[PDB]
RNA sequence: GUUUAUUAAAAACACAGCACUGUGCAAACACGAAAGUGGACGUAUACGGUGUGACGCCUGCCCGGUGCCGGAAGGUUAAUAUCGAAGCCCCGGUAAACGGCGGCCGUAACUAUAACGGUCCUAAGGUAGCGA
RNA sequence: UUGAGCCUUGAUGUGUAGGAUAGGUGGGAGGCUUUGAAGUGUGGACGCCAGUCUGCAUGGAGCCGACCUUGAAAUACCACCCUUUAAUGUUUGAUGUUCUAACGUUGACCCGUAAUCCGGGUUGCGGACAGUGUCUGGUGGGUAGUUUGACUGGGGCGGUC
RNA sequence: AGCUUGACUGCGAGCGUGACGGCGCGAGCAGGUGCGAAAGCAGGUCAUAGUGAUCCGGUGGUUCUGAAUGGAAGGGCCAUC
């Protein structure tokens, strides 16, 4: 997809606006990348779908803890 | 993000050196390789008690790490210890081309620019001769005895 | 040689609309003088542009006398005090006048004002009627004790043209230099016209003007707070010509507005010479025969003449002197209804004056009706008798069978007959 | 031209990166530091923003402030049609238009501050070319470009602060000398300081006090526990 | 040849041939938000596009070298109000330049048209097609 | 390799007057600046260099201006920030080059699987690029919504408001 | 031609003339002024044309407003663009 598996993502609603302030909508896709994360738990790497925000995210609070998660989300590793 | 280091020394920041770095090179390099641990309030107090022994203990045959470094990094004079570097000087078969492993920096090497040898080279003790290509399919030579300590 | 009041009172302000008020005088453009009596003189006029200081400065020095001003609102000032004492090194005798005074009966003049290293400070009146009074009575009596300087043929105007075109181009720049070959700046303001616009200035007896509102290197002492006044100046621009030229860019010209430039340059009714100019860095295989193209489709029967120059460099300079000469010859051309008449009958006999409702029309003299940009009356059949088209079709034919190098040539129809 | 700027970088890093300092403190410093010799100058140097507007800001004058004990000057006051009718009541001072017409014409003066109404005021404060004085000269602005003579001529008896250089947008006033007394000098300051926050309607920024130092010469100064702020007119 | 089924068959549309451009493969490009797919199991004598319309016959003018043309900013030539602008390099622009594609003069026999040079310009120079 | 954001040194300011070279001094003609202090390049109004030219290379005069004039100002002791300019601290961004470790790999092979898909692994090649996400400038009748009066001896025409 | 600055200010019986928007005339009082010897005259121009609502924002003044509560912003008001 286009979803980050941690910090929840998906093309979320726009529009093009002007100073005219016309109607139209268009969505808004975040910023994420699949990035080779290095499990070391297991060693290896369990390339995971994440966002941009959210590849911070992974970082601060360490590898096993996001994947701490996904099995606690329910979802594929 | 911020790590403290594991390294004994590396060639910025050395031996439980506590810095922040970048995110591109700390995350895929000084971790995971054992070059840092990553940094918390929680993790440098951990690792201060821990470095007492750790960046000794395990930091005391790695002194060759640094040094054979340089050998591999050029590939003109394909340096490595497979046990060496921390007992003399580089000895035995043991080293590159009797296993025919030596480590390169990305693949791309002057270290197979041609293949021949019919048993590899490395006989001689005390010493350990390399081969030094001369071309890239004749094999003429110019064998040295370099070490890396 | 001959003196000038030459206003300064700070960079810009009400500054300008004193000069209207002195003067009255307009199309002599700008240099440029306000009657008093007898005598006529000439009018002149932080962190501010730099071209700005330059012009002002150049203007100063070759001032001949200098009228420093302040308004009723303003007072203290030392950038004023600044420029008040640069004017006292440099030597030439300066008199301290007060805008739109106001104030409420003369008070604090002269109170602040005797600091300003300058004396008796005289307040104004613009927009009332007494302290005009005093200051052309002052200026008066030293320059009466002097008393300094103060069909119709092609040549009996020097010839008048305008330089058009972009709100992007460094016009102005262009400007300069077809003014220069000198290689000295030029557009230094000083005042006449009713209010703040705007420069034509002349050279060589014949006018140039500078135009549009931004991009153009205009940057001047500004009066067109939106995209409008600027406009108001361009139609003046049409006003003044027989002759325009079009400034267009081969890496920002032809724009949307531009396009529409060329097309209301079709009313504007006089003749289109067309200038490219920053064109010695375009790229080898130019872009840019395809963009002469199109405007040439559309069309434009003229004499072209495409200049290719730069203000940074020059090239074109001396081609574009010629091709408006070459270019008012045709337009001012001696005619004539017998000439017209002659070639007409051609044309209608060829192709067929149009028919309209089983009637066949009748067309029978034409006469010239001016010719600077030249205009016939055509007597014949109804106005809707003929389409625009038609009308069109002889005319065009017209300005083929006899060279018009120069603008549009126009044609009437006038009905009498039926 | 510049060796080193060293003198200037040890002396600097002592006493100046906003080391706030107890007003008092401060002026019992003020006298000596690095050696210059003899007692200086108290001054502050507040940073004003802008340019188009002054109220007190570039002034080559001196206005009247709470406090104007420091300095006593001569004063005459000019009383011509204005508020000079409620100072010919008032009768502090000397009061004529006439007879202090002469006095102001006669080719010597030494009446420093006239207070006044039209026709004296052009004369004592202003004139000269290329005006700029002794060391200290007569000056023109007291606040009679902003005319009243009667109560003026109280605050003006007393005395007075003049502060002067060009143009910046930042306003020094030099606050004394330090042949005044320390408590004396934080009260001129405290004054000022009330006076500026008073100044300026004209938004351009809603704050218009940013530093506000104190110092004297040779490399010396320090900032003030900042104190002039918005909040009435502390 | 093709075609307006249910008014209109053509001179329309098509078409070989020709011409021009764009594209080096993960191709241009095209579809498909993309994935993917087509383009192509191919591979610049092609591929895509665009455009013209058999065929034959009507002559389609290269800016680099060096020169030339106009122009300024300079260079170069000047006085030596130094600065040096006029003519020329250069900058742009220039091949109806050297050199392949006109006249006019002499000359391929009614002189005259002329392959060579002179002459207009540092134009090849009516050779092709076509003649009162 | 190399721009520039900031930092503090530099020193001074063309009309008679004004020595010239008068930005801006609280206060204003002691400070015993003790040392026997100086006239010699940057600076400086302005090159109007001069000389006066610099806390700016000499020792030669009590510790010392070796006190003012005079104009608007200018000489005891100095002070208040600018224009300007370095030297130095820097701070940061560019280019230059090389690297590998992200990342790409429509290279080659091994493997789930006697599967042109895919996935994983190995290796070869690329490489901090490329590309993409946001933000953001230019372009854009291709796409989109609509705008284009009225008077009127038919209307449009014209002319007119 | 002398002299002045009433192209004052705050109000206004009472009128004309417009569908309304509204536009015009208007003495007098009051206050302050100005000029004139004094009476007296001065509320822009011989009269009749010389321009436009409403918004929304700019300028200056005011305490009027002002959301816990004080200030403070913006808004109203008065004047003007």
């Amino acid at each position: 997809s286009r979803v980050c598996q941690v910090t929840g993502k998906r093309p979320v609603t726009g529009n093009n606006r002007s100073h005219a302030l016309n109607a139209t909508k268009r969505r808004f896709l975040p910023n994420l990348h699949s990035h080779r994360f290095w499990v070391e738990s297991e060693k290896r790497f369990v390339t995971l779908r994440v966002s941009a925000k959210g590849m911070r995210v992974i970082d601060k609070k360490g590898i096993d803890t996001v994947l701490a998660e996904l099995r606690a989300r329910g979802e594929k590793y | 993000m911020q790590v403290i280091l594991l390294d004994k020394v590396a060639n910025l920041g050395s031996l439980g050196d506590q810095v922040n770095v970048k995110a591109g090179y700390a995350r895929n390099f000084l971790v995971p390789q054992g070059k840092a641990v990553p940094a918390t309030k929680k993790n440098i107090e951990f690792f201060e008690a821990r470095r007492a022994e750790l960046e000794a203990k395990l930091a005391e045959v790695l002194a060759a790490a640094n040094a054979r470094a340089e050998k591999i990094n050029a590939l003109e004079t394909v340096t490595i210890a497979s046990k060496a570097g921390d007992e003399g000087k580089l000895f035995g078969s043991i080293g590159t081309r009797d296993i025919a492993d030596a480590v390169t920096a990305a693949g791309v090497e002057v270290a197979k620019s041609e293949v021949r040898l019919p048993n590899g080279v490395l006989r001689t003790t005390g010493e350990h001769e390399v081969s030094f290509q001369v071309h890239s399919e004749v094999f003429a030579k110019v064998i040295v005895n370099v070490v890396a300590e | 040689m001959v003196p000038v009041v030459a206003l300064v009172g700070r960079p810009n302000v009400g500054k300008s609309t004193l000069f209207n008020r002195l003067t009255r005088t307009r199309d002599a453009r700008k240099y440029g003088r306000a009657e008093i009596e007898g005598r006529e003189f000439i009018c002149i006029d932080d962190g501010v542009e730099t071209r700005m200081a330059e012009q002002s400065l150049l203007a100063i020095e070759e001032a001949d006398v200098v009228l420093f001003m302040v308004d009723a609102r303003a007072g203290l000032m030392p950038a004023d005090e600044a420029i008040a004492k640069h004017l006292r090194s440099r030597e030439k005798p300066t008199f301290l006048v007060a805008n739109k005074t106001d104030g409420l009966d003369p008070d604090q003049a002269v109170v602040d004002f005797y600091s300003l290293g300058l004396g008796e400070i005289y307040p104004i009146a613009a927009s009332h009627g007494r302290g005009v009074l005093s200051l052309l009575e002052h200026v008066l009596l030293p320059w009466m004790e002097d008393l300094a300087p103060q069909d119709f043929d092609p040549q009996s105007l020097p010839i008048k043209l305008a330089i058009v075109g972009r709100p992007n181009v460094g016009k102005s720049t262009l400007t300069n230099r077809i003014l220069g070959e000198e290689r000295v700046v030029v557009y230094d303001m000083p005042g006449t016209t009713r209010d703040s616009i705007y420069i034509p200035m002349e050279r060589d007896g014949r006018e140039y003007v500078l135009i549009d509102t931004a991009g153009v290197r205009k940057r001047g002492k500004i009066t067109d707070a939106v995209e409008k006044f600027s406009v108001i100046k361009t139609l003046q621009a049409i006003e003044d010509a027989n002759v325009v030229m079009l400034v267009i860019d081969a890496r920002e010209g032809i724009s949307d507005q531009d396009l529409s430039l060329l097309g209301f340059i079709l009313n504007s009714g006089r003749s289109l010479v067309i200038v490219v100019n920053k064109w010695d860095g375009l790229s080898q295989e130019v872009k840019e025969q395809v963009k002469e193209t199109l405007d040439f489709r559309l069309g434009f029967i003229d004499f072209a003449r495409v200049h290719f120059i730069s203000a940074l460099h020059g090239s074109g300079v001396g081609n574009l002197f010629e091709s408006v000469r070459e270019a008012y010859d045709s337009s001012t051309r001696r005619v004539g209804t017998s000439m017209l008449t002659r070639i007409m009958t051609m044309a209608v006999e060829d192709h067929q004056p149009p028919l309209v409702r089983g009637r066949r029309v009748k067309l029978k003299y034409a006469h010239a009706g001016g010719y600077n940009p030249p205009i016939v009356v055509i007597h014949g059949n109804q106005v809707k008798d003929l389409p625009d088209s038609y009308k069109r079709y002889l005319m065009n034919y017209f300005r083929k069978s006899l060279d018009v190098m120069g603008s549009p040539i126009r044609i009437q129809f006038k009905e009498g007959e039926n | 031209m510049a060796k080193l700027t060293k003198r200037m970088r040890v002396i600097r890093e002592k006493v100046d990166a906003t080391k706030q300092y107890d007003i008092n403190e401060a002026i019992a410093l003020l006298k000596e530091l690095a050696t210059a010799k003899f007692v200086e100058s108290v001054d502050v140097a507040v940073n004003l923003g802008i340019d188009a507007r002054k109220s007190d800001q570039n002034v080559r004058g001196a206005t009247v402030l709470p406090h104007g004990t420091g300095r006593s000057v001569r004063v005459a006051v000019f009383t011509q049609g204005a508020n000079a009718e409620a100072a010919k009541a008032a009768g502090a001072e000397l009061v004529g238009m006439e007879d202090l017409a002469d006095q102001i014409k006669k080719g010597e003066m030494n009446f420093d501050v006239v207070i006044a109404s039209p026709d004296a005021m052009r004369v004592v404060g202003q004139l000269g070319q290329v005006l700029g004085p002794r060391g200290l000269m007569p000056n023109p602005k007291v606040g009679t470009v902003t005319p009243n003579v009667a109560e003026a001529v109280k605050n003006a008896k007393a005395g007075q602060v003049r502060y002067r250089n060009d143009k910046n947008g930042i306003i020094h006033t030099t606050i004394g000398k330090v042949d005044f007394d320390a408590d004396k000098l934080k009260e001129n300051l405290e004054a000022l300081l009330v006076a500026l926050k008073k100044a300026k309607p004209t938004q351009a920024k809603g704050v218009y006090i940013k530093k506000v130092s104190i110092s004297t010469t040779m490399g010396a100064g320090v900032a003030v526990d900042q104190a002039g702020l918005s909040a009435s007119v502390n």
